[PDB]
RNA sequence: UUCGGGUCUUGUAAUUGGAAUGAGUACAAUGUAAAUACCUUAACGAGGAACAAUUGGAGGGCAAGUCUGGUGCCAGCAGCCG
């Protein structure tokens, strides 16, 4: 797979 | 461990090929 | 049967359809410019002393015509001429051939 | 006794039976159940009565240990004698020898399947199917067509069942009209049966007939509580206004046997 | 460089428009003025389920959680199981997934576990009958929403199988300028965990309101129990208005609470069904938004979908701008030639979209 | 790369669990393949 | 005449297998669909969906094979003597 | 095509050609027909008549040349109407992709005969409606509904309160339409109305099955001109966009200085829409062959010209077998005489699209062999591959 | 059909010599209403005589090559890919 979700919340 | 993966994944694209081709030669007649 | 062919759409408009661009595509030398002054003059009655880039002339009562000389010496010419070119105008050396 | 061996008449059986999920389906007579396994797959609650034990507990083999298991219903003993559960679709194999008496249950059952996909030797298939002017109309159809339609989905030959019976039989498709039409069975069927001694006689000629004449006059004496040549000039004229004595029985539709009952309850006679 | 968005509305419709266009997007503002800002956990996962679906999608979300830029990938597809966080049932997932599934490289198997209805999103028999329907018209030839276990608020324990064979380059141009004549009313009563009384006394309920019409009305009864009813009892009712003439349906539905009366959900969702006739022109309200995003999506021709002045509100505005802002589409509108009815005819030009993940 | 041979089979909790339920499934229906007297 | 629908056999591994030869192929006279054979896999190449297709008659039931595609023989093509035009 | 015409011309007389040969030249172009191209016919293009820099000329001093230009291309529209909002994506043959700026419309500057006697030969410049609402996004919804006269993420739309509805269809009349001697004719008109409805389309020729094909097409496109010819000029240019035949202003911001610079009048400048496909950078899976009469054969990682859609240019091609369809194994060279899979990454585009590979496009490494080394055609897009190479290990 | 039998200047993937000639080019003449062509003919025109004959059919053989199946080393398929 190619692309992922950039989760930066705390 | 590696072992024991790759050859349930060899086994079923033999059986998905296998279930395609009576497929295929099933349309075909 | 030779009349059947795989259906497709046409999508010039109805009314008022663009000049149709005609490419005269040929080897250095084989006579492109005098071709288009020669079909100019004809169509139109005007000799054009010098020609560059596109010319679009009257052609009939209801039809259009553009005219591009291309590039002898450049291919990416040939290339992007050759995806928008509606007629092309072969031009080929009788005495050298191909 | 012959089994099936066609896999694509169990298969088109099944799809014309267009289970839904939600229904549940009535089998009769699975036997080696290869068209119940598929029912099974595409029916929330399968029902089976099988006459042989044998055969419920091999069918019991087939859905052995499967998921499908637990969905799936055995039941033993001849369909009549039991009380049959409810069920919304009824498609089965059953024996010629009972489909007779079969399809009038279920019709007679309340609350009867909306469609069933059943399988008749040829020549019944066309009674059941046989229409007013037809050369095979006959009482039998008559009744059945009144209560419900019937509809020929397909014909399976003989070769396909092993040991080839010799008749052919046909799978067919009834539909129970709800609400079934406000009649009374055995006045219909006391109509039907006077009328269809001969279908070729005209109705006429069967009420003359003088042991059934007798049968008329009791049962118009009967309703008094509720003069035999007074009864046969009541049915003499009766007959004459519906204009029914003339026509042959086989010619006459559906409708007009209702202007032949109509007239009589008028005069006040009822068959039955 | 983004295409700028406010707020949490039309959250999903946002996204999956941006999927299928392929212009990248950016929403801001997301819940910023609330207690607990950025996004809920089911939009989160909603998300989450667009990644698996897609390929070299990138989804960025804020340190605050109340903005998001999005990147979308090509349609891929493939066999996935997605659970549903207990905030949204199945349908809230399963419904944007319809919009997308009929243009991807590989057929949709996603297997949708959590709770299986709720009030305010589709349930399944809503998607089964009364969304499916409408995309077999514009040519998803098969399509299926299998319910291997229902799972009724709040414990859920249902489970639901999204199969779509059918992959087409584009939906079909869409030609339908008169009001269908819908031939008969169907429907389904389904009820887990509970006795089967409660649905005999709400279809009782739905004929008594449907008893004086003039089409026959005939309603499932699906009763739910043992192992495949979920955890927790609970009953709902479907009433479709189905026109077997050009195979148009028209669709309401409610779920009962605990201590409600089945006999007044039935009578309710009756009259509710009725409304909704008279609202509708060629589909329901709530079908509208998917029939007008097929026929953006179709070829570069126009396409007439007849709507009724009713189906004209709040909601129908907002899906037009953001269409437009993504799609750069506008919905012409203009009256029909009638005078009995005050309809008016939605004239849509497609973006010639074409199905490019599939292989050849 | 490629293996000449079966990989020897390894007993998971999920195997003993399908293994041990088939021991007790067929324990309902008593058929044990016996030998018995002839 | 036809369309090219599908290569029946396309992903089938044996190599020059009978399945690879075979083309679904729609008759545009009438649009019944029907099976047409190709000389050989390398001919299976020239030939892609949505091609013109000239039949002619010829695994049983397939009685038709491929003689030209877009109006160019294939033997020609296969033997490399001219280009198809697209 | 076999029978193809061929003109022959003998000699130039005054830089023209013999009148005769010319005479029968300009009637076969003035008869022509032209077949519909897949491409052409999906794409919006048009070929610039004129160029002109709109750069300020004091912008130009106070930062200099360098400074990216503001030019405008006039040219008639082709293909595909062009649409009329900015901001659509095109492509410039040799110099790169941009976005219009803006888009006007201007009178046909050399207007044919019959055009023209409906309302100069030769032109070589180089040589409260609601619909309103519902686009004012000034105006907010819940406004534009009262004048004329809550989100998505609810499926159920708002139903009134439980009680009113029980009232408002205590009575089934108002939707009685929705559903299903002299008095006889009634009877049996409403019957046959009834008849049509039921049983109606399945019962509602063409002789070949082609045939019927040209009429579904055809007539949609008659529904297509009807529809817009009822629409006001404005409302039309604002749907379908600029058609082709329109003269088209065309301005362009952030194009290199260079080509401002670097304009050759007799260089043409192509200009071709991009479909959204076209913008996607990825791996191109692709179906590939040596050209027969190119001399060698073609390496893996070597740099090859494509020319896919509008766009030229250079890339690492793989070349790949399937290896009796068991994986993508990498090759070393293309084969002598057959096609093989190819991968390489540059602008996806939609399949079955045609194109050709060449390698050397500047005229110094000319020499005289032919230039056109591979032709294809794409079979797939994706965003990764797996490709493969055999590695043995070697042991006594 | 195995068993074998019948027969004698055969084979070369080897070298090498000078004689003939028209397809073609071409002074000219003939031919023709005027031309082209034919028949003629000064002068050129052959060794890969590259001055480069085609359309079909049958049958091999090869690999540190690739796929499938299994009472080991095999068999089937096939092999422009090592
Ligand atoms: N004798 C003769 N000369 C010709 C003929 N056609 C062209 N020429 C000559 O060829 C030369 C080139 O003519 P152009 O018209 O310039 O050809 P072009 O294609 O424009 O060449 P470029 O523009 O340089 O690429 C001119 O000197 C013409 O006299 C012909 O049929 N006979
Ligand atoms: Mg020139």
């Amino acid at each position: 797979k190619r692309g992922g979700v950039i989760d930066k919340r705390f | 461990f590696e072992a024991r993966q790759r050859i349930e994944e060899k086994n079923k694209e033999s059986s998905d090929y296998h279930a395609k081709m009576a497929h295929i030669v099933n349309t075909i007649n | 049967e030779r009349k059947l062919h795989v259906p497709m759409v046409d999508r010039t408009p109805e009314d008022d359809p663009p000049p149709f661009i005609v490419a005269v595509v040929g080897p250095p030398g084989t006579g492109k410019t005098t071709l288009i002054r020669s079909l100019v003059r004809r169509m139109t009655k005007s000799t054009l002393n010098d020609i560059q880039g596109p010319i679009t002339v009257v052609s009939g009562k209801h039809r259009r015509l553009t005219f591009l000389e291309c590039p002898a010496d450049d291919l990416n010419a040939m290339i992007d001429i050759a995806k928008i070119a509606d007629l092309v105008l072969l031009l080929i050396d009788g005495n050298f051939g191909f | 006794q012959h089994i099936l061996k066609n896999p694509l008449v169990a298969q088109g059986i099944v799809d014309k039976a267009q289970i839904r999920p939600s229904d549940v389906v009535l089998e009769v007579g699975p036997g080696t159940g290869n068209l119940t396994v598929r029912i099974l797959e595409q029916a929330k609650n399968v029902v089976a009565v099988e006459m042989d034990p044998r055969m419920a507990a091999e069918l019991t083999k087939r859905v052995r240990g499967t998921p499908v298991e637990k969905k799936l219903e055995i039941m033993l003993g001849d369909f009549m004698k039991t009380e049959l559960p409810y069920f919304d679709i009824c498609i089965s194999n059953t024996p010629y020898q009972i489909s007779s008496p079969l399809v009038f249950k279920l019709i007679n059952q309340p609350r009867p399947p909306r469609v069933s996909i059943l399988m008749f030797q040829r020549e019944f298939a066309l009674r059941l199917l046989a229409r007013p002017g037809d050369s095979l109309y006959c009482r039998l159809s008559a009744n059945v067509q009144m209560w419900a339609n019937v509809t020929h989905i397909m014909k399976v030959g003989k070769n396909n069942f092993r040991p080839p019976p010799q008749v052919e039989s046909s799978v067919v498709r009834l539909e129970i009209k709800n609400p079934r039409p406000q009649v009374d069975y055995n006045e219909w069927d006391g109509l039907l049966r006077i009328v269809f001694v001969r279908k070729n006689r005209t109705i006429s000629a069967g009420f003359k007939s003088t042991t059934v004449m007798d049968i008329l006059e009791k049962n118009y004496k009967t309703f008094l509580a509720m003069m035999h040549d007074v009864v046969k000039e009541k049915i003499d004229t009766v007959l004459k206004e519906t204009d029914l004595g003339d026509k042959r029985a086989g010619k006459c539709d559906q409708n007009d046997f209702l202007r032949l009952l109509y007239a009589f309850h008028q005069v006040g006679i009822h068959f039955s | 460089k983004y295409t700028t968005f406010q707020g949490s509305q039309n959250f999903r419709l946002r996204i999956v428009l941006a999927t299928l266009s392929g212009k990248p997007i950016k929403i801001e503002k997301i819940r910023s003025g609330d207690l607990n800002p950025g996004l809920k956990d089911y939009e989160v996962s909603f998300l989450r389920l667009i990644e698996s679906v897609t390929n070299g999608s990138v989804i960025e979300i804020s340190y605050t959680g109340t903005t998001v830029i999005y990147r979308p990938g090509i349609i891929v597809g493939g066999a996935s199981t997605h659970i549903c966080p207990s905030s949204k049932p199945v349908g809230y997932f399963v419904e944007p997934m319809l919009y997308l599934a009929p243009f991807s490289k590989k057929k949709f198997s996603i297997l949708f576990k959590g709770i299986t209805a709720s009030h305010n999103d589709a349930g399944i028999e809503a998607i089964k009958w009364g969304l499916m329907p409408v995309m077999e018209k514009f040519g998803v030839r098969e399509c299926a929403l299998h319910t291997l276990k229902r799972g009724s608020p709040p414990l859920g324990g249902g489970e639901v199988h999204l199969v779509v064979d059918s992959l087409i380059a584009q939906p079909i141009t869409m030609h339908e300028i008169d009001r269908p004549i819908i031939s008969s009313i169907t429907g389904v009563a389904y009820s887990t965990r509970v006795s089967p009384s409660l649905v005999n006394r709400m279809i009782d309920g739905a004929k008594k309101v449907l008893k004086n019409l003039q089409c026959e009305v005939n309603i499932t009864a699906d009763v739910w129990r043992g192992e495949n009813s979920g955890k927790s009892p609970g009953w709902g009712i479907t009433l479709v208005a189905q026109s077997k003439q050009k195979g148009w349906s028209y669709f309401a539905e409610d779920i009962g609470d605990a201590g409600s009366i089945p006999e007044e959900l039935g009578e309710k969702v009756a009259c509710q069904l009725l409304e909704e006739i008279s609202k509708s022109a060629a589909v329901g309200r709530n079908q509208l938004p998917l029939a007008i995003v097929y026929m953006v999506i179709g070829k570069e021709d126009i396409g007439r979908l007849r709507i009724n002045k009713e189906q004209i509100d709040e909601r129908f505005i907002i899906l037009l701008r953001d269409i437009k802002k993504i799609f750069n589409t506008e919905v012409f509108l203009k009256p029909v030639d009638e005078a009995d009815n005050e309809d008016m005819i939605a004239t849509i030009k497609g973006i010639g979209f074409t199905n490019t993940s599939k292989k050849i | 790369f490629d293996r000449t041979a079966k990989p020897v089979p390894v007993i998971t909790s999920e195997v003993t669990e399908s293994l041990e339920d088939m021991i007790r499934r067929r324990i309902q229906d008593s058929n044990f393949d016996d030998l018995q007297r002839r | 005449k036809g369309i090219v629908l599908e290569k029946l056999g396309i992903e089938s591994k044996q190599p020059n297998s009978a399945i690879r030869k075979c083309v679904r192929v729609q008759l545009i006279k009438n649009g019944k669909k029907v099976t047409a054979f190709v000389p050989n896999d390398g001919c299976l190449n020239f030939v892609d969906e949505n091609d013109e297709v000239l039949l002619a008659g010829f695994i049983p039931g397939v009685r038709f094979k491929v003689v030209k595609v877009s109006g160019v023989s294939l033997l020609a093509l296969w033997k490399e003597k001219k280009e198809k035009p697209r | 095509y076999q029978g193809a015409k061929l003109f022959y011309l003998s000699g130039v007389i005054n830089g023209r050609y013999p009148d005769r040969e010319i005479l029968n030249l300009s009637r076969f172009i003035s008869v022509m027909k032209f077949r519909p191209l897949k491409w052409r016919n999906e794409h919006p293009y048009m070929l610039a008549d004129r160029f002109t820099d709109l750069t300020h000329p004091e912008l130009i001093e106070t930062q200099g040349l360098q400074i990216d230009r503001k030019v405008a291309i006039y040219g008639y529209l082709h293909g595909t109407p062009l649409p009329s909002a900015p901001g659509t994506r095109v492509h410039i043959a040799g110099v790169g992709d941009f976005s219009v700026a803006q888009i006007e419309k201007l009178p046909d500057p050399c207007p044919t005969p019959f055009y023209q006697q409906k309302l100069k030969l030769i032109y070589a410049p180089m040589s409260w409606n609601i619909g309103k609402l519902i686009y004012m996004d000034n105006i907010s919804p819940e406004e534009c509904i009262r004048r004329w006269r809550v989100d998505l993420e609810k499926f159920v739309p708002y139903f009134d309160t439980f009680e009113k509805l029980a009232k408002k269809w205590k009575s089934v009349d108002a939707i009685k339409e929705r559903f299903l001697r002299e008095m006889n004719a009634a009877k049996k008109e409403k019957l046959r109305a009834q008849f049509e409805i039921e049983e109606g389309e399945n019962f509602k020729e063409y002789d070949t099955w082609y045939e019927l094909q040209k009429a579904k097409i055809s007539k949609q496109l008659e529904i297509n001109n009807i529809e817009y010819q009822e629409m006001t000029p404005e409302q039309r240019q604002r749907i379908e966009g600029f058609k082709a035949g329109s003269y088209v202003r065309i301005v362009f911001e952030k194009v290199p200085m260079e080509f401002v610079k670097n304009f050759n009048p007799k260089f043409p400048i192509v200009m071709g829409g991009l479909l959204p496909t076209e913008i996607k950078f990825g791996i191109v899976k692709a179906r590939l062959r040596r050209h027969r009469w190119h001399k060698k054969i073609l390496k893996t990682n070597d740099p090859l010209v494509l020319s896919l859609g509008w766009r030229r240019f250079q890339t690492l091609p793989i070349y790949t077998t399937t290896d009796s369809r068991t994986r993508t194994r990498m090759l070393k060279y293309t084969p002598e005489h057959t096609y093989c899979n190819a991968a390489f990454y540059g602008p996806l585009c939609s399949p079955n699209t045609p194109f050709c590979g060449v390698q050397i496009v500047a005229n110094s490494d000319t020499g005289n062999g032919f230039r056109i080394a591979a032709t294809g055609i794409v079979e797939e897009i994706d965003v990764n591959i797996e490709i493969v190479k055999k590695l043995k290990l070697v042991g006594f």
